[PDB]
């Protein structure tokens, strides 16, 4: 699956997961912004909203 | 040669870039301040020590350490606002174009870069200044200056993260185009600065600052304002930001001394992490490190320097555009899109109402919804989305714009005020968003004359009389030309309030820029939060 | 034979009035309450003593005592509302129209008349029910009640002049045709009380108040409500009221019995020369002695009443004109005249503005003004008069009566919503009025059926329409006849809130009767000003 | 001088003031209402104002 990844310093660039998830990490209350991106599917609480998805590629924008 | 120019701090060595048919000289990359690395970050800027032999003025210095919107991944009308060189504390530098052959004694412009003072990098593709320099025949500089905590940690009291800092690299890089911008052929008295968003907010509160008055001869602002409710916050807000990106990070908060010990340990990596954390409430349009309202760099509240006429007095030439609250909308205004026509529903404009103005109480969101609302067709889709574009533009940038103008034109040497509302044929946002925030800096900077960039004929025009206004207003004090052509852009005055459309049609001109809204904002809200 | 009724009081003796080409019966003056004489000034009304033989009831009856308005002396659209017949204090009686042949049991509308609650007259050329009784073959009966002082002083505590008094003798009124009005041909189950200004105000109030809701099955409001804001005072600011009259003739204020004696001993020209002096304030559309919320007649606050439901729930047809305060700004409010096209400064404007609505504060006055002024052209004269026009109209009858529609509706049993926005073509008042307050009522009463009034052809049908709503609401409870023709006129709902325009054009369904002005005249506004 | 005449009871008419001033007699404050008519020009107070006029005829209209 071919997904976005990057920090909150970095560009978006479009490696390679695996069978792995892509997640779509943010700032759950306006402003939402992404904070990153990439392979996996870490946990969050309140004020991170994690939005991890396997299909289909660049399903993490 | 002309590429070599001997400056106070040492000698300096430019390039021929190409402009069009004939060629330009830049000198990119002259540092201005000691690399505000080691203890000297949240510090207030050091002069950049004298160096030996030539230094190479002909690559784009390094940007300074900021947050990436990766928003819409590879999107060019977000991308290209990103930092394009490379990030790092070592970033306060400054570029120059001197027209060739170099002149004697010619109008300087100087560009403070926006980015709500979170972010901004002088090295963008719409702050070439190539265009400009080359076509009106004016030394071209643009700024550094430190964006977010690194520029705008403040801790009043504390000597090491006091507060204003980003500031003091503006007025540092103007005190260098004060004594050293001779020597590249440009006058250091018809100086005149000039910024969008945060940048236009930076030159209005050069012009309320007392250790800035005498380093610019002249000012424009273009949709920003020192009052703008984004732009400031008082020494305890500021405060209250610093100890929370500090327990964000798991420093000690004892002290002062403890906490900024503490982030300057941390890789410039970590801060940017944490800081949107920084923001208190949960909206549209707000920041988390601005600059406070000192009592040093800002004498007395930014209002009571307006009232009072305690500012510097010269002429402006200051406006807005048609929709500058739209972009804003689509980082969490529930119904918004950049892929759809986002028509918006009653419920959620309500919504989102509540998140553009975050200091209205309950009767104060009443009075912004029955302001905003068509009560003949509160479900339109068209009409809810579009007075919830209206909100964000007029209480973000378009009313403080207005109050600054008329408080200013009270002891203000002339004032000219535009209203950009030319949609760029060639723009690559949703048609819904209008005349974007920062889409008319490719219009003063003379994009648009660049065949490559797929404008129009018309477009060419609008970008030349823009950037002719600009430059004449640099020079002359005021944007028309005395005996020569016949369109004549009125000096605004408070009683008749006039100002023009800027647009690839005739010189139309208006008068009260959004006044019913303004007033709403302006005088009778305040009035209304205040009795209640 | 036809002109001989008896009557549960006595025989009566009517006439044959002619009604265009045929003619009708009419039964002009029965007396439904012992002449309010005497010491029976100020007090509740008495039933008429059954008299002995045949009552002459041919003649148009006595005027109630009243201020004659001769502000446009001789000026036929001022001239005619003021009383035509003789005033005196003996006039409680009544005028039946009855269809010859006379009917077995047909449909019977009763008539309240307006006069800010100090003026009105039965007996009014627009107020001749020959036309309407005659085209609709319906009985038609129009009442009379003390105004002023003489119906409306109010002690509460005192017997002798408690309050709702000219109420009291509009209630004895419709109790006489509820006992009998069988006698003339008419349905005493299928009786609908309407009237407008006052008279709708009290439609109003008789469907609120218990003692009055088992006199009529249905009911009728033009351009009033029982709600608006000149309509009611409380038993405490009509105590005042009545003292202030007293010291105004140098009477003892020691007490109730001191006070109403003194009032009493007073010639009835007396009281109506100081009658105005009882306007506390200094406004606009406020008049002097008006019902008061007794906790008798009005068990509690007509907001609880509507609130709870408490009020009869029956089906009601009701509405408002174009402009309703013009006429209201000819005394007075600067600017305004009736021979002028009365452009309005802004001065004059804020002037008037501060005058419409005498209860708001300044904060009030502020969201008044900002609410009902063009910004982008606060002096031009003619949305000036218009913005002021429409603060008078909608404060005071357009929103009082949509906010009485909503909670109403909500226990209603069927509510239709006109708009009537004709204006006469033969009408003698200046062209900037609009269509006046009041002027419907000859579309009601049918007299552009009469060659002789100079109608136009498009006229007389508008009354045909207009009556024949009128009296098939009246029967059926719904203005559209079932299974014929093809316009229907929707029923209002709270929901999608249809009503239609009342014009001489196409039948036009509209929603929502000046939501945002009423939003902000009955929700913001009331929020404000009790925030503050 | 031909001039208006009536009360708070009674309409106007048009009786004739000699060389005699005509007056129009009205409640000072909003509602300026008049309260009566005729010759001559009494005194007034804040509440009443008196408006008195020689010419020409119907001049206290
Ligand atoms: C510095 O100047 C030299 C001289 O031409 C140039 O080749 C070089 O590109 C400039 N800087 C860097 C980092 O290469
Ligand atoms: C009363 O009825 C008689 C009978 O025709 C009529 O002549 C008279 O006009 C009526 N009333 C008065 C006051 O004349
Ligand atoms: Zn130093
Ligand atoms: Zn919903
Ligand atoms: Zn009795
Ligand atoms: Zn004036």
């Amino acid at each position: 699956t071919m997904c976005y990844s990057h920090t909150t310093t970095s560009r978006a660039i479009l490696t390679n997961c695996g069978e792995n998830s892509c997640y779509r990490k943010s700032r759950r209350h306006p402003p939402k912004m992404v904070l990153g991106r990439g392979c996996g599917c870490p946990p969050g609480d309140d004020n991170l909203e994690v939005k991890c998805c396997t299909s289909p590629d660049k399903c993490n924008y | 040669s002309e590429l070599l120019v001997n400056t106070k701090s040492g000698k300096v060595m430019g390039t021929r870039v190409p402009v069009l048919s004939s060629h330009i000289s830049a000198f990119l990359g002259i540092p201005f301040a000691e690399p505000p690395v080691g203890n000297m970050r949240f510090r207030r800027p050091e002069p950049k020590k004298p160096w030996s032999g030539v230094w190479n003025a002909s690559t784009y210095p390094n940007n300074c350490q900021q947050y990436v919107d990766e928003q819409f991944p590879g999107f060019s009308g977000s991308e290209m606002w990103n930092p394009n060189r490379e990030m790092s504390e070592d970033c306060l530098y400054l570029n120059i174009w001197v027209p060739s052959p170099r002149p004697k004694s010619t109008t300087v412009m100087v560009w403070i870069y926006g980015g709500g003072f979170y972010s901004g990098s002088s090295t963008l593709d719409v702050y070439n200044g190539k265009y400009l320099a080359y076509t009106e025949e004016v030394v071209l500089v643009s700024l550094s200056y430190r964006v977010g905590a690194f520029g705008f940690l403040a801790l009043h009291g504390s000597q090491e993260a006091p507060g204003n800092v980003g500031l003091l690299d503006q007025r540092m890089a103007l005190q260098w185009v004060h004594d050293n911008i001779q020597f590249f052929g440009g006058d250091p008295k018809t100086v005149t600065i000039f910024g969008e968003s945060a940048g236009g907010a930076s030159v209005g509160m050069h012009i309320l600052s007392p250790g800035s008055r005498d380093l610019f001869r002249r000012a424009i602002l273009q949709s920003g304002s020192p009052n703008c409710p984004w732009a400031s916050v008082s020494v305890a807000e500021g405060r209250r930001r610093a100890v929370e990106l500090g327990r964000n990070l798991n420093c000690n908060l004892n002290s002062d001394e403890e906490l900024i010990h503490c982030l300057r340990e941390k890789k410039p990596q970590e801060l940017i992490d944490v800081e949107w954390n920084v923001l208190p409430f949960d909206s549209i349009f707000r920041f988390s490190f601005v600059p406070v309202i000192d009592g040093e760099f800002f004498p007395t509240s930014l209002e009571s320097m307006l009232n009072s006429g305690n500012f510097k007095k010269t002429q402006i030439l200051l406006g807005v555009n048609k929709d500058e609250g739209s972009f804003f909308l689509l980082y969490g205004a529930p119904g918004f899109s950049k892929d759809s026509e986002s028509k918006i529903s009653r419920e959620d404009f309500m919504s989102g109402v509540k998140l553009s103005v975050p200091h209205a109480n309950d009767l104060g969101l009443d009075a912004v919804t029955l302001q905003y609302t068509d009560w003949m067709d509160d479900n339109n889709g068209i009409k809810n989305r579009d007075g919830l574009d209206d909100i964000v533009g007029d209480h973000n940038v378009i009313c403080p714009l207005m109050h600054f103008v008329n408080k200013y034109t009270k002891f203000g040497n002339g004032t000219y005020l535009y209203f950009f509302n030319h949609r760029a044929s060639n723009l690559v946002w949703p048609e819904w968003m209008g005349v974007i925030h920062g889409y008319e800096i490719e219009f003063v900077f003379g994009l648009p004359l660049v065949k490559e960039l797929n404008y129009t004929a018309e477009e060419e025009a609008l970008s030349r009389r823009i950037m002719h206004y600009w430059a004449t207003f640099a020079k002359t004090g005021n944007p028309n030309e005395p005996h020569s052509q016949e369109s004549k852009w009125p000096l605004f005055t408070t009683k008749e309030q006039k100002f023009i459309d800027l647009n690839t049609e005739p010189m139309k001109v208006h008068q009260r820029l959004r006044v019913q809204m303004c007033v709403f904002w302006n005088q009778f809200l305040p009035k209304l939060l205040n009795a209640t």
